[PDB]
């Protein structure tokens, strides 16, 4: 039962806080950074690693200003929080592109709607 | 799909290391204990970021061992059906493509892939193209999927991927 | 061990009574 | 706001004797300094008479409300 | 090759190889080594000829291990060295000790001379030990209750320069005070004697000394007398100056400026 296409998560779930990719990013790598010094401390895991190299191959933006600005602007649209993840992270060219792979922006808004913050995420990318 | 979430665990500190280092203690054994695991419940937890606070350390009847119920700020990774995101091929066999989600290794078969995408086995290097060779899929790039199952290994996930919906590829 | 803290401890004072007058020797200049 | 007795009642004494004797036979760092002894017992006893237990006593009210007390604050009945 | 599985080539010279010495035919021992190849060690790699074979050199029935300068598993050969040398003002010193023979070494040097070594109390702590006075030393015991990072573990060099230079440059200022003694190291019972033997030569001016215990370093000894009755007064000298009354002064000659005017009050 549980598909996110349909918006359908558990309770604990539903209650959560999205994470862009570069947000994790940024994240994983202030902790490598602080986890590094303070010498007589046990080194990162493969975990940690591969998390990085994953993450890095995929941020569309360094700047953590560009992180708020794009999360400000989507913040105030009516859209669910799973709309501010995925449709961040892929930064589809096309609103019918976007509308193909989430099946849930079919019908919710109109096409010049979508095309407008998708062309603002596309300008947005460093 | 990543999320920052609040989380509760409880970890015993044997007796020996009461003294001025106690909560330093409590904070070194919370965090090799709670990062890189997996549950059912929450997912795959990545790391903690931040430690919410300590709770009232309540010694057990006839055992020094005591428990401190800690509330730790971290991040979880648990990647839900129908979600779709970005990952890289690390292999390419006859019997299926490999890619890696992160903390996850997904897996496409040729079914699921369309018969455009054909196999090149005579190339030194395992890969996919067309009749015309004008796209071409290989190791080390950059290729969206449909994550259309879930599954855990004994806090171990891996997950299953599609490659039926259009615009999945190089972008 | 055989060699306890030795700054920790509290330096406790001693109280009393001395009702005398004025008449000892003046300060000095902190140059 | 506590109202429950500012005396240790003879049980939580013993109870809080016996815990910490245990933790101090397991190894754990002591708050006093020893005269030449090895008892973990009669070195809580002497910690006792010290007033330098590091625990505090949870006490339960009927209604459900509970007080925190700590071994340092409250007068020792023995 | 085909039998004892093991040639020359594989031993190198330079290698610590260790050869089981079993026997001894005449002088030398001749034992097996690791990869079953016949170690014979001569006497050259123990040293003896004329005399008793070496057993300090070459363990006896055990093995032993010396520096591989030979390649001779066919031969039934082990040239193995049995030698260990063939396998191959504010002076602050190190160690690499107890306390009770660490004050043998404590009174040659002058004030000033800071030394650290480790503590012996528990695991991954140290102890800072700096020259007060002559028999008087103040042992702080950094977990006296020093509190500091783990960083500082890598670098030593400011610690020291950080909480003891200023402390010790402070404390020994008031070793060239005018009045200064040390009656025996400053006992309770010998300080006192003094303020009412001194009294009596000039009963208008009453005068002051200054001296630091030995029982507990680190706790200086301002005495005076108001009238007939003896009285002490404590003080602590912090890193960062003296602390007298609670207050904290900045520079050494605060502290006596700020006492010459506050002990005429009947307290």
């Amino acid at each position: 039962e549980e598909d996110a296409s349909q918006l359908i998560f558990p309770k604990e779930f539903e209650t959560a806080e999205t994470l862009l990719n570069s947000e994790v990013h940024m994240l994983l790598e202030h902790r490598k950074q602080q986890n590094e010094s303070a010498e007589d401390e046990q080194e990162l895991s493969e975990v940690f690693m591969k998390t990085l190299n994953y993450t890095a191959r995929f941020s569309r933006f360094k700047n953590r200003e560009t992180i708020a600005s794009v999360r400000s602007l989507l913040l105030q649209k009516k859209l669910h929080k799973f709309e501010l993840a995925c449709l961040a992270n892929l930064c589809p060219e096309t609103a019918e592109e976007s509308k193909a792979l989430i099946p849930s922006l079919e019908g919710r808004f109109e096409d010049e709607e979508l095309q407008q913050i998708l062309d603002d995420i596309q300008t947005k990318r460093s | 799909m990543f999320y920052h979430i609040s989380l509760e665990h409880e970890i015993l500190l044997h007796p020996r290391y009461f003294g001025p280092n106690l909560l330093n203690t409590v904070k070194q054994k919370l965090f090799t204990e709670v990062e890189g695991t997996c549950t059912g419940k929450y997912g795959f937890v990545i790391a903690v970021t931040t430690i919410d606070n300590i709770g009232a350390g309540v010694i057990q009847p006839g055992r020094g061992f005591v428990l401190y119920p800690v509330k730790y700020k971290a991040i979880v990774f648990r990647p839900f059906k129908g979600e779709v995101v970005d990952a890289v091929v690390t292999q390419v066999n006859k019997v299926g493509l490999f890619t890696e989600i992160g903390p996850m290794s997904c897996f496409i078969s040729r079914h699921s892939i369309p018969s455009e995408m054909e196999f090149d086995p005579n190339s030194n290097p395992p890969c996919y193209k067309t009749m015309d060779e004008d796209i071409v899929i290989q190791q080390d790039d950059e290729i969206r999927l449909k994550i259309v199952g879930t599954r855990v290994d004994k806090n171990d996930i891996f997950a299953i991927g599609s490659l039926m919906d259009d615009y999945l590829g190089l972008v | 061990g055989a060699t306890p803290a030795y700054g920790a401890w509290s330096p406790s004072v001693g109280s009393g009574m001395t009702p005398g007058a004025a008449g000892f020797s003046p300060s000095a200049a902190s140059d | 706001k506590r109202i429950t007795t500012p005396y240790m009642t003879k049980y939580e004494r013993a109870r809080v004797l016996g815990t910490r004797a245990l933790q101090i036979a397991m190894c754990a760092p002591v708050m006093v300094e020893l005269e030449g002894e090895t008892d973990p017992l009669l070195i809580a006893m002497k910690e006792l008479k010290a007033r330098k237990i590091p625990i505090i006593i949870r006490r339960y009210l009927p209604d459900g409300s509970y007080e925190d007390w700590g071994v340092d604050e409250l007068i020792i009945s023995d | 090759n085909m039998l004892t599985k093991e040639t020359p080539e594989t031993f190198y010279i330079g290698k610590l190889i260790i050869c089981n010495v079993t026997g001894i035919a005449h002088i030398g021992v001749k034992t097996r080594l690791d990869n079953g190849v016949t170690g014979f060690i001569p006497t050259k790699f123990l040293s003896d000829k004329v005399v008793k074979r070496p057993e300090e050199r070459v363990k006896v029935g055990m093995t032993v291990h010396c520096r591989i300068m030979k390649i001779d598993i066919e031969k039934f050969s082990a040239d193995l060295t049995c030698r260990t040398s063939d396998l191959m003002i504010a002076h602050p010193s190190f160690h690499n000790i107890n306390f009770k023979q660490a004050e043998k070494m404590m009174e040659t040097m002058d004030q000033g001379d800071v030394i650290i070594r480790p503590s012996s109390k528990g695991e991954n702590h140290l102890t800072v030990t700096w020259k007060v006075s002559d028999g008087i030393y103040q042992h702080v015991d950094v977990r006296a209750t020093l509190w500091i990072n783990s960083e500082e573990f890598e670098d030593l060099d400011e610690i020291v320069a950080r909480y003891v230079q200023p402390m010790a440059s402070f404390a020994r200022d008031l070793l060239n005070h005018k009045y200064y003694q040390d009656c025996s190291g400053g006992d309770r019972k010998k300080l006192e004697e003094l303020l009412i033997k001194t009294k009596k030569e000039k009963p208008t001016f009453i005068p002051y000394f200054i001296c630091a215990c030995k029982e507990l370093p680190g706790k200086f000894l301002l005495g005076y007398q108001p009238r007939g009755k003896p009285r002490i007064e404590y003080v602590t000298v912090t890193p960062e100056g003296f602390r007298y009354r609670g207050q904290i002064f900045p520079t050494v000659n605060g502290l006596f400026r700020w006492f010459k005017d506050h002990y005429q009050d009947p307290v």
